[PDB]
């Protein structure tokens, strides 16, 4: 069997890094699910897409918390934990062939080592979540994954929106959190790092 | 109804210090001189502009107008203008501006001052530390600064007044005491400041020209330029950033 | 400190698209090394092998905005701030590090602080980015490129119009006679409003 | 064949005023001097390129010759020439320009001139007004102007020269008199111009150097410049726009 | 343990000339002055900056040193400090490194030194052709020779020194006799670069310096610059490039 | 060759060797008067076939198509590449092949080049209906049997070098063992014709290091 292989939550700032794979003895069947475009599919619908791929595939997920995120990326890069992500899915499943989204700008490099830590065949492409139903199928298993887990830290914390930077919502509650000097664990170290959410107005005074 | 006439150095100063925050602006003209005050759509940013009437060559008003202006226009044709060149700035009717310099005229459809943001309110800060120092001083320690971080901490105490930036593996600390600085009380203030505002608000002064800082705890910062040998005031007001 | 450069094409067209795209690259070194800095004298020939080159070893964004859509957003917005849209939207895509940016404004530094806000991303708009930044420079290269290309895809269907810029005496002669017919196809951008003779006319 | 020394300035000056236009170009070596036209692609703009025998150091012909130039790779080689430093051309062979000065030699093919595109013919332009002035003045109001519109209007009556420019919102009027300009016949004349060619037509003038306008109305614009303390005559014909 | 004043455009010189190449560098602090090699990772070039004691205002060290410096932030760093301006490098505790100038201190964590890549060897290098000449017109010759190809030939013999480059269309010829040259032993020598290194080389001089070249056939090339005004030595050793 | 029956039929053209650093570029050109016989010879699926099985293929495709080769030497590529880039070559080099084969319309397989572009250009120069289209050997038989052709021949050209030069490898610089060769001859000084001189890889490998000496 072949199996595709994605991340969701590499660029958040609240949350964990979530990497999945998926392997499948018929390719065609998981074609017919409408994987492909999914990106515009709602929460729901992407839910009951992602328990239509577990039961026609072997599905493997991986989960980074933030607190373990900044442990290692302490001596690692992003991209390298995502590599050592990859090499864990791809052994789990022993797939003849993976495919991978690969996140650095040349993946032939990103192909050649995760060959090498396998030692299985492995082919990393820029957006193929849009080119093998495989890899797409993995993003939606990954999304859903991290979205639960998201879900979770509502339930404690509440709604602080999608917990990526661009979200105005995200920002709004994480310049309150700040403000207050309590910052959740589930806040990566990197929120340090986005200006604006220090940033105090004329306002304030 | 206005008529004035001023230095190229005047207006370009005027100009620069607005266009920094904002791209439109009510300009006024009181009896007491020039005004012009306002505040960047973040609110994070605040400038004060002051040319008073015996700056101009000549001030003649037949009353106290506000008028709105586009500010990125005025600045982008001000660069055509040269340091001791003479600009005559008129408004005759109710709709143009008439900007006036060697043998060229330029005219500009005005705004309508109530379609401009709200004119800024001028904060009432309570701050310590009283520091003045040139502003050339000042420009090249925000400059150096600028190549460490994206923030700097405003520092002072009985020892002096500190800038300082810190990086992952190196910092930088610009430090000057009571003896050295202008004017000194010594007062206690700890606030951090985007060096990126700062670096944007230099472009107005350089050395010979005076700079006031009213700095607090965790409080915006008063940075107060006497410009053009003492003939234009260009404040800007800065609200700080949280310390991590 | 993973970098990437914005700029765009054609925003100064009659006919045809905006067209703005983001370049990041792992190795900035070996993209100096391609000769970005100095490609505008270079032939349509050498432009395009060198865009190729730019998108074996960079990862590329491209984003196209219809003549429709520019008139449909341009109600309510300046073209400027369409283009800010458009900037935020790559460099969102792209999550750099830090963004150089092409600015056509006044004042740049402002347009820093406002995309900075949007993306929360650090930025850095300067004028003439694309002679000083590789990165910017290859941006352009894309850009220019990729409208190359949608215009050959309206050339197809509406004949050679040559550039679609009013500098371009084809495009002025096409647009004169589309004008004339009544006819407009809707690769023409509203907002098209005298004749440029020829020395010969004398 | 041809032999001539000129300095580096004089050089640099017919390269820049040419390149604007055209990349390829005839360069005519007479018994008259130096000589030099074309028309850009467009058949817009002409430049009109005049540096008398004079004006060289030395100009050495046996006989009036024709050379087809690459205009692009000359005036690049020319950045590497001081102002003040002199340069000598060098035709023996029907293929190749020697380029000397100081230390270096540059040598470089020359295109057949059949191959460039037909040599221009200089229009007969009957133009009322006539305009004497400060080139780096019109650089100035050019400039000014090109914040305002993409052309502008040169208006030419008894009350004087006028550099026009209309926007949307605003408008930009460069105005000098009889008493302003250097010379001045107060001929009526109004046509309309390209902000860009003209902004490009300034490039090879500066302050000090002297600029003649021949103006009509609806015609063509002559801009005859005077370079290199009168040494060198770029003239720039623009078509103008109608309707 | 180490404490040295010198000039900003003497820092300035030693901090290009070096991160033209490595981006970290160890840095030599002997009896003799300042000392400084690196080689890129190519291994194509290297850089040997030498600043005799006599060079430094101040020169004070308790040992022979050798420091692992981040080139990048003391490249970045000297920006702000003025040519006729003096910096202070000051090496108190084993991690970290201070730069004075004005009222401004920077402090930047040293480099373990055995975790820089190991330092080159100074090549044994026979070489015929010694030519003597002044670095602008170097510097102009290459620029020149840039327009034309990717690379040059340096020729020598006793007809005098040349620099040449061709093209497809167009050649250059840069020529030099014994009379024009500074110092020339009229060896022959033949051996091709790759332009874009030389002009990488040449951004470290101008008029007025000298530079002396050590020439030989298919063999490295030796760049010796002696710059402001003699009081620092900047040398370049390029490998060569196979030719026909 | 006369207009007839030339201008009946639809040709498929393709390339073999544009990338190469060592080697000649190869272009064909493949005109049939019986597509559908064509197809079921199964030239859509042809790239798993050995070198065996793709050389057999080509004899058949020239049994009943009409089939014309071009052969663009390293020499000629480098003279061709200081005004040309190697996709402006190939573009010539389609043109060429199309006007000798006069088809009704040619179907050409575009390189990273704008497709649209290339069919605009293609149909100025030749002044017949040109259709070029990323992967072209992929869609349209035609294609698939010019590429067959295009690869047996520059193959064939590959194995001769070999015999005179000794195994280069593929002659591509991605292959370790041409660049391995390519070194070495170039620091021999004795570098064979069919070296592409004019390559960058060339240019690259003809710098020495500090260690050589």
């Amino acid at each position: 069997m072949k199996a595709g292989i994605d991340e969701a939550g590499k660029g958040c700032v609240i949350g964990p890094l979530v990497v999945a794979g998926v392997a499948c003895s018929d390719e065609d069947r998981l074609r017919k699910l409408g994987v492909k475009d999914s990106k515009k599919l709602s929460q729901g619908r992407r839910e009951e897409l992602a328990e239509e791929i577990r039961k026609i595939c072997r599905t493997e997920v991986l989960k980074v918390s933030p607190e373990n995120l900044d442990e290692r990326m302490a001596a690692k890069t992003i991209n390298e934990i995502l590599k050592e992500c990859y090499a864990e899915i791809i052994l789990r499943l022993k797939p003849e062939i993976a495919y991978v989204d690969s996140p650095d700008v040349i993946p032939e490099r990103l192909s050649r080592e995760l060959e090498e830590i396998t030692g299985l065949r492995v082919v990393a492409e820029h957006k193929a979540d849009e080119k093998y139903p495989l890899v797409a199928a993995a993003s939606i298993i990954a999304k859903v994954e991290r979205e639960r887990e998201i879900e979770r830290l509502k339930e404690k914390f509440g709604d602080f929106g999608s917990g990526y930077a661009s979200d105005p919502r995200t920002r709004e509650v994480l310049k309150e959190w700040i403000a207050s000097g309590r910052i959740p664990s589930c806040v990566r170290m990197r929120w340090k790092t986005v200006s604006n959410l220090r940033q105090k107005t004329l306002d304030d005074f | 109804m206005i008529d004035v006439i001023m230095t190229g150095e005047l207006l370009k100063t005027v100009t620069r210090a607005i266009v920094a925050l904002v791209s439109e602006a009510r300009i006024h003209f009181l009896e007491k001189g020039l005004h012009s005050r306002a505040v960047d759509p973040a609110n994070v940013a605040m400038v004060i502009v002051d040319i008073p009437k015996d700056s101009f060559e000549v001030y003649n008003i037949d009353e106290e107008k506000t008028i709105g202006v586009d500010m990125d226009r005025i600045f982008d044709i001000s660069k055509s203008i040269s340091t001791k060149d003479l600009v005559e700035l008129i408004v005759e009717d109710e709709s143009t501006l008439k900007v006036k310099f060697g043998s060229v005229e330029y005219k500009v459809a005005l705004i309508d001052p109530s379609a401009i943001r709200k004119e800024p309110r001028i904060p009432e800060l309570e701050l310590p530390a009283k520091i003045v120092m040139d502003a050339g001083e000042f420009k090249k320690a925000i400059a150096a600064a600028d190549k460490i971080s994206d923030q700097v901490i405003f520092r002072s105490d009985k020892e002096g007044f500190r800038i300082e930036a810190k990086g992952d593996v190196d910092s930088i600390v610009f430090h000057m005491t009571e003896t050295e600085l202008i004017e000194f009380n010594g007062g206690e203030a700890r606030s951090m400041f985007s060096v990126d505002y700062l670096k944007e608000f230099c472009k107005v002064a350089g050395s010979g020209d005076l700079l006031t800082i009213h700095l607090g705890t965790n409080y915006p910062v008063r940075l107060v330029f006497e410009l053009v040998g003492g003939r234009a005031k260009v404040e800007y007001i800065l609200a700080p950033r949280i310390e991590s």
